[PDB]
Parts: C-alpha cells; structure tokens; sequence
RNA sequence: AGUACGAGAGGACCGGGAUGGACAUACCUCUGGUGUACCAGUUGUCGUGCCAACGGCAUAGCUGGGUAGCUAUGUGUGGACGGGAUAAGUGCUGAAAGCAUCUAAGCAUGAAGCCCCCCUCAAGAUGAGAUUUCCCAAUUAUAAGAUCCCUCAAAGAUGAUGAGGUUAAUAGGUUCGAGGUGGAAGCAUGGUGACAUGUGGAGCUGACGAAUACUAAUCGAUCGAAGACUUAAU
RNA sequence: UUGGCACCUCGAUGUCGGCUCAUCGCAUCCUGGGGCUGUAGUCGGUCCCAAGGGUUGGGCUGUUCGCCCAUUAAAGCGGUA
C-alpha cells in the first residue's frame, strides 16, 4: 500500500458530496508525522454528518480503521485521521478564522 | 497439572518483539525427585511429595543440618535417591502419572504460559501501627503533642470491653503470601531455569513454590 | 503534579496567558493530572486586547510537564516547565495558532486538531 | 562490619587509632571484646601497606596510624611508622593475612564486662 | 557480575555489538524507528549526553536539547531495537560525570 | 496508673518462677574459654 | 446492533473487548529520594623557625555526586466469573365452590444479599487425629535423637526461627571481579608567571560476588526410652 | 427535640465543636432486582425486596449549623456519658 495512489479517492467522496475549495496539500519536505492533507468545507449542519460519514466506509474499502471523529456530534469542525490522509470538514466561516491554508503557507498545494 | 520447585535469584529485564521491556525474576530449579506418591484408601487424599536440593550423607558427630540423619536417610533411598533438604506436597494434579524415583524438569512448562507463585515475605520487626497498617499520622505543629500515634480504642462506659479484631503494633513479616495469574516468558533448559513475567516474593536465595493456575 | 492550587501558563494566542488549576475531571477523590487531562481554571493574567479576559473560568488541557511520561518500549521525555492550552465545547480550541511544542501522546488523546497545528512535536 | 559502639563518627574514628597504635607498641593488650572485633580489620588492612612500602603507602599509613611517638626501647627511639615499615614488614613476608589472635579472659568485676587479649602471629 | 552468573548469561543474546561509545559532553544523534501504523519511519533526535548509568541490559543514558525556547531530554536504554543506530560526531572536556549545571 | 489493691503473697510469688538465674558451662576446673 | 421494540427519529436484549478512578497487597529491574567508617572540589584558623603533600575542630566545617540497604510519588498482580437455593414479582397443571385461581396435594422460575467455590491461621479439636522412616537393657546405666557452649544473618526488643562447627568455606582477612567517583603521587615537555597537556579511563574504594585454611569456630560436659489392664478378634 | 418529675452521684460522675481511630441499626442517598402508570423512546414518578460494599476537595464570619463557586455513579438520615 501506498499514500499517492490513494488521494484520487480521497477527493472523491467529498465532490460527490459536493465539497468547495477542495484543495489538497503534501508535508513530504514539511513534516515527520503525516504525507499529505485533503482540505474542504461545507455549509449546512445536516451537510456536515454527510460529507464525512461517508468517508468511514471509504476507509472499509481499504480496510484502513477509523479512531475518531472529533465534534461530530457538535457538527462545526471534524477530523478524520489517517496518518497520510486528513479530512477537515469545516464550516462556511470557521475556515476564514483558523485559516489553514496560510499558516502553512509555505505549501506545494494543488487544487480539485 | 504441573509443579517445580526452586530458589529465587534475582531481577532483571528483557525486551521484547516489539523492543517493549518486561521485567522478570530469575527462578533456579534443579535437582527435584519424587519421594512417596499417596492413595485415598491410606491417607484420604491423593498428591504427590517432592523435595528439592541435595545434600550430604549421614555422620557420627552430626551438629548441624548440612549432614542428613537416619530417619530422613531412610526415606531417600527407599526411593532411590540422595537426600533431600527441602519437602513440600502437592495435591491438585494428576497421580496415575508421575511414577517414583524420577525426576521432574522445567520442559513441562511452556513459555507464555499462567502461574501463581507462593513464598515467604521479608522480615520487619516491631514494627509501628502507621507503617503496618497504614493511617493517617497527626499534626506536628499549631501546639499538638499526638504525632504517630493510633488514636482512641473504644468508646464509653458501654461496650466497656476492647473488640479483638483491633489495630495495635507489634510485627509483620514472614508471613505466607502468594500471587495470582502471572506469564510464563522463557524455558531454559542446561542452566534449569524459568523465567515469570512480574516480581514475586521472599528475599534472595529463599524458596518459591510455584504450581499452575485454577482460575480462567 | 498538576493539582489544585496550581499555576501553569499558556501557550495560544487566546489573551489568557497565566492561570490557576482548582480541580480535574475523574471524579473519585482525584488529586493529580499529568499530559491529556481535562481540568478548570481560571485566569490571573492576560494580554490587553483578545478574546479571554481576566476573571473568567475555562477548561483546559495539558502539553507539557516537569515530570514526563512512561512510553511502553521503555523510554522518557521531560520538558523544563509546565504549560497548558485552553478549548471550548467543541472539544477544540478557543484561538488559533500554537507555541512552543508538544507531546505525541496527544495523538491517541482525541487532541489531534492540536498536533494539526504545531511545529514540533517531540 | 558496621559497629557504633555508643560512640558518635568524631569520637569512634580516635579510639580505633589509639588502638591501632599503642598495640603495636607491646604487641598484647586487654580490652572489651566488641572493639577487638574491630581492629581485628583496621590494624590488618595496616600491615598489608607495610610490605609494599612505597612512598605511598607510607602518605595513606599516616592518615590513620597516630601521630609520632617518641618510642624508647633498649637504647633506642622510633616512631611507631620506622617500627611498622622495618620490623613487622619483614617478619612477615611469606604469610597471607590473619596475623592476629583474640583470647577469651573472664568478666571483669565492675560492670561486669567480658575481657579479652590481642596479639599478633 | 559475576554472583553465580546464571543471571548474565540467560541476558546474552539480548545485548548488541553494534553501537559507537561515549562519555558525557559527546554531542550525538540517535535514529529511532517509530511505529503509527502498518508502516513508518524514523524521526532523529539530536543532542548532548548528561547521564549515563549501569551495567547490562539496564544501561541508560539521556541527551539534551533547547527547541524553540523550550528544552527537552530523552532517556534511552542502550540494547533496544528500536535504536537503529548512534552516530558520535563531537567530542570534548569536562571535569564531572553527571551534568545538571544545565539545569 | 496507681494500685487499687494490695499485693498477695502468692501473686509475689507465682511471678518469681522465672526470676532465677543460671549455671555456666563446665569444661574440665577449667573454665569454657574459647 | 440500529436488529426485539419503537408512529419514524431514537433504543435495547445479546455479548465482545479496549482504556481507566479510588482502594487492598508483594517487590527495587526501570524512573527518582536518602545514604554520619566511600570519591573529587573548597574557605578560615592551630600543629613541622616554610614547600604544600597531610590530619584535628568549626551543623557531617560547606558545596557537586553517590555502592549495599529500607523506601513511593515508581514497577507488576487482585476485585472474581461460576454454581446451590431463597425475598419480592413473573407463571403453569390444580383443587377450592363446576368454571376460576401462583400454593391448597402438587410444581419450574428468578436478587450485589445468604452457605459452597478463591487467599491466610489452625489437633491445648483434653472429641489432644493421620501416614513415612529411624532407635531397643544390666533400679540401671545409655541408644535414636536433641540442648548447653563458640562463629554469623536471608531472622530479630529479649527468648525463639534459620545458616555452619577442623572429614570445616561459617564471619574476618588476603588475592581477583563488579558497581561508583572522574584522571593521584612522582618525574618529564610547554608557559616570565598563576597554569594546561603526556606517560595512564589513572589511582583509591564501607555494607554485594567468587576463590584461598593464614586467624578463631578449641577444650570438653549435661539431659535422655525399655509397650499397663481387662474385654474381643488373632 | 423544647420540656415535666427530682429516683443515683456535691468527704468532685470534671468540658460544645473540629483532628486521629473505628462499631452497630434501616424508617435506602448510589449501585442491585422488579411491579406500576399519561414509561409511546428516553426521562421519570410511585410504592415493593435488599445493609454485601460504597459514600468529595475549598471560600466567608466562633461557627454547632447556614449560604456560595467547583466536581461527582452518589455527594444519605439516626444511635454508641
Ligand atoms: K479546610
Ligand atoms: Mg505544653
Ligand atoms: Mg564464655
Ligand atoms: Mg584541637
Ligand atoms: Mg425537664
Ligand atoms: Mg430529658
Ligand atoms: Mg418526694
């Protein structure tokens, strides 16, 4: 198994879910812990539990486990976490006040 | 079941597959020989008596326990063996088997097998009612003159008696404890060791008794 | 340890920058904290301008410790000061950007939006 | 070892000194049998440096043997340090260690103390 | 260690003969392998060496580093096989063997 | 902490069994020197 | 396991683990605390008309560290499940009075509670038990067998328990190792100098381990059994 | 519990809280069984069986008790000069 074969499928499910902005980034020249990042967003607190419980059965089709899913419930901010895969399911405005995108800016992206 | 008998030598650690540490005592076992198997229609109970280390033959000016005497002399041989220092009977196993005379090896256990071990503790003399028992010690400033102490004993003109079950000083120690569902490690063979997963009681080169868990 | 009565610090860019520990969240005669834990506080010292005045109780989680934590393959890791982050109801946290390192056993603590966001973890 | 003896660090390490000495001297004394049982070692672990004699051994055999004593036998002053180094030295030289000798006398009539005798061989 | 050596003996083939020496103040890197999954990789830690203590399979060291304002240490056993290797690199002088000076 | 009763002259005596003393050994007279 | 059930969302039974808080017990391999006969550093003043290499007292003169040993804030187990029945409460045949009905002749069911299962002490259990082997007389000596007494701790207030007594490795010492400190003295190069380098991971080392009869466990004494009687079977 | 009576004790029965220790009782605060209902589900409510074990740290005034922030499966009422 193998983490670049593996991101076409990772965008996958979060357009067929109708993700916006759904850029990815690498943290090969960056980081020690994880390869690559998968980023999104969405508006609707019923579009939130959609886009992402999905993604659990994604990862049973590789059979890679799921360990948590942090503020599902809540429905603002949610992390699913794969050691070369992340999937932050953000809210419409919560993505502006983090900001990800430019904290690490400093970061080969590349957008789908 | 299964059951060996031998001497407590030390600690130590090992690693792991997963370069985890395990910590582990160090069990000396040589030398065990099968001395009386028993019957229900004699005693009332079946089990099987064992003893452990060597030692030396009988003498004239005999003063110590180094040199065996007549009664034990006549109880090696009986059985074909030398005699023997240590003794101990074990009951739950199985007595169609182990016949007479033989001896028994550590190979009958496995690694990653489950015990429980039975020896003597460490010896503490008199000793106080806050170590031993363990509750709690009184101010030692703001004018108090009642430091480790154990309080109060009773209570009143009624139940002018002192229950018995009640927490004095006096001592601890070489008592009988045991331990329950520890791993078997390793098996060693030519040194005659055996290797358990955890600390065990009694201090060094003391006795242990070690037997096959009952539980699941 | 970490116990009642107890001065950690900060490390958010959240204005609450110096606190107070008066409990942690077991709940049977509980009387220590060390990396991972939930607990209350309040604050005794802020920046002027931010989001967390003074006077104001938050819960709070641990990122490092004088003494360190007991790794199964047999090893330790011990910082030189204490420190601790402040987080919300969402199970987040109340700013945005990290400072000064972490600890890796944040990853099986749920705490993973905070190693998505720092720049050593150790 | 490890014997007290009702006697703090800074008295103790001076009357094993004073022991070690004046036995020397006179080759027998008379003490309590507790304290024959100590410098049954700290007099023994004194001659092993007198058959080295080197310059060393005389500068830690002078840290715990006591200060000089103008000695007199028959036409004669040592020092109790040109007795160790010379005479004893040269006595023994083939043995191993074990050159002294307790011996049991009876109790004494005061406090009712057992009281032995030392010696050397 | 030699008691009646049944215990140095068993702890044999548990040692390696892989690994460079060094006395406190010897900078030093140290390329553990750190497993988070079916697969992953190695993650040095760099630094100086304060404490060394033991004999056996029990023989410990640690390092210390400043990262980011903050300082760190790691105690590490010497026989362990996550350590893929040591790698010594500088060397000088100093007059203690254990080192908290540092704080 | 003080005595509420009088002492018998049997309870004095009763207690004494033990409160004797004891014979040295007897080596051949020679004492036991070692 | 979103299945029984729930108007759907929600939600068991089932039964699988995973990780914990308080509490109770053994231990010291790790992390750490002490360590007053161990190792370096360092000020003041007395002792050698001084060189400082040494000692004494000044909280152990102060400071940095630390072996054996006892310790927790450290290191590992434990809680039981499982069964025998019993409360309320569910029932079935079944009479009462045809039918009825859980109690009346009957009879399954079912609670962390109760006795049994797990750990510890126990035959002064005067109801004093059960095996195994060893010892056997001319009041009277003495046998198996123990105690006095001396060397010591894995034990210990004192008694007692335990290891060993010259055919002997018990404690000490001597010769080798470990773990700890952190590179002696003394000569030799370099610096005007106080200093730093090299000969040499040096030298010293209390309690832990081994081997070795050089010292002493000498000498010698004291207690100590000789199977009753019927009434049966032999 | 506030009391009534004045039977022992005045040639001495010599003390309200809190600290240290513990021990019994249920008219049960939590866990454990169940019945009942408007308990659809949850959440309860009500009465029934049950004492094996369990039952928190701190701020203000003397504080016995009282009020208040903060946690907890729960933060029990009475006896024993
Ligand atoms: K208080
Ligand atoms: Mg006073
Ligand atoms: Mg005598
Ligand atoms: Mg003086
Ligand atoms: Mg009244
Ligand atoms: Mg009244
Ligand atoms: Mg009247």
């Amino acid at each position: 198994m193998n983490s670049q074969e593996l991101l076409a499928i990772a965008v996958d499910a979060i357009d067929n879910k109708k993700g916006e902005d759904t850029i990815s980034l690498e943290m090969k020249g960056i980081s020690d812990m994880t390869d690559y990042f998968v980023v999104t967003h969405g508006n609707n607190e019923r579009q939130v539990q959609a886009i992402a419980r999905a993604v659990k059965e994604v990862a049973n089709e590789q059979n890679i486990e799921v360990k948590r899913m942090e503020g599902y419930n809540e429905a603002r901010w949610i992390l699913i976490d794969l050691a070369d895969v992340v999937v932050h399911v953000f809210h419409k405005d919560e993505r502006n006040y983090y900001n990800i995108e430019k904290l690490y800016q400093d970061a080969p992206l590349e957008s789908y | 079941t299964k059951g060996i008998l031998g001497r407590k030598i030390g600690m130590t650690q090992v690693f792991g597959e997963n370069g985890e540490l395990i910590p582990v005592t160090v069990v000396e076992a040589k030398e065990n020989v099968v001395l009386q198997k028993k019957t229900v229609e004699v005693d009332g109970y079946n089990a099987i008596q064992v003893g452990f280390e060597d030692k030396k033959a009988y003498k004239k000016d005999a003063k110590s326990n180094k040199y065996a005497n007549k009664p034990a002399e006549g109880h090696a041989k009986k059985a074909d063996a030398a005699p023997k220092r240590f003794i101990r009977e074990f009951r739950n196993v199985d007595v169609d088997a182990y016949e007479v005379g033989q001896e028994v090896s550590v190979d009958t256990f496995v690694a990653g097998d489950v015990i429980d071990v039975t020896g003597v503790s460490k010896g503490k003399g008199f000793q106080g009612a806050i170590k031993r028992h363990g509750q709690s010690r009184g101010p030692m400033s703001h004018g108090s003159h009642f430091h480790r102490a154990p309080g109060s004993v009773g209570m009143a003109s009624d139940a002018s008696r002192v229950f018995k079950g009640q927490k004095m000083p006096g001592r601890m120690g070489g008592n009988t404890v045991t331990v329950q569902n520890l791993e078997v490690v390793q098996v060693d063979t030519e040194n005659k060791v055996i290797l358990v997963k955890g600390n065990v009681p009694g201090p060094k080169k003391g006795l242990v008794e070690i037997r096959t868990s009952i539980k699941k | 340890m970490i116990q009642q009565e107890t001065r950690l610090k900060v490390a958010d860019n959240s204005g609450a920058r110096e606190v107070l520990t008066i409990k942690v969240l077991g709940g049977s005669g509980r009387k220590t904290a060390n990396i991972g834990d939930v607990i209350v506080c309040t604050v005794k010292n802020a920046t002027p301008g931010g989001v967390v005045k003074k006077g104001d109780v938050v819960k709070a989680v641990i990122v490092r410790t004088k003494s360190g934590v007991r790794r199964n393959d047999g090893s330790y890791i011990k910082f030189d000061e204490n420190a601790c982050v402040i987080i919300r109801d969402d199970k987040g946290p109340r700013g945005t950007r990290i400072f000064g390192p972490v600890a890796r056993e944040l990853r099986e603590g749920n705490f993973m939006k905070i190693v998505s966001l720092a720049p050593e973890v150790l | 070892g490890y014997r007290k003896l009702g006697r703090t660090s800074d008295q103790r390490k001076a009357m094993l000194r004073d022991l070690a000495t004046s036995l020397i001297i006179s080759e027998r004394i008379e003490t309590t049998e507790a304290r024959a049982k100590e410098v049954r070692s700290v007099v023994e672990k004194l001659i092993t440096l007198g058959k080295k004699g080197d310059l060393a051994s005389r500068r830690n055999a002078a840290k715990t043997l006591r200060n000089v004593e103008i000695l007199n036998e028959d036409e004669t002053t040592q020092t109790a340090l040109q007795k160790l180094f010379g005479e004893i030295a040269e006595r023994y030289t083939e043995r191993q260690g074990g050159y002294t000798r307790i011996l049991k006398q009876g109790p004494r009539r005061g406090d009712g103390a057992e009281s032995v005798i030392i010696e050397l061989v | 260690m030699t008691n009646h050596k049944l215990i140095e003996a068993v702890t044999k083939s548990q040692l390696r003969t892989d690994l460079p020496s060094f006395r406190p103040g010897d900078t030093l890197r140290v390329h553990v392998r750190i497993i988070e999954g079916t697969r992953e990789r190695i993650q040095v830690f760099e630094g100086v060496v304060i404490k060394r203590r033991g004999g056996g399979v029990s023989e410990t060291f640690t390092v210390r580093k400043i990262s980011s304002g903050v300082g760190v240490e790691r105690t590490f056993p010497l026989h362990t096989p996550k350590i893929e290797k040591i790698e010594v690199k500088r060397r000088g002088k100093v007059r203690r063997a254990k080192l908290y000076y540092l704080r | 902490a003080v005595p509420k009763r009088r002492t018998s002259k049997t309870r004095k005596n009763k207690r004494r069994t033990h409160f004797k003393i004891s014979v040295p050994g007897m080596t051949e007279e020679y004492k036991l020197s070692h």
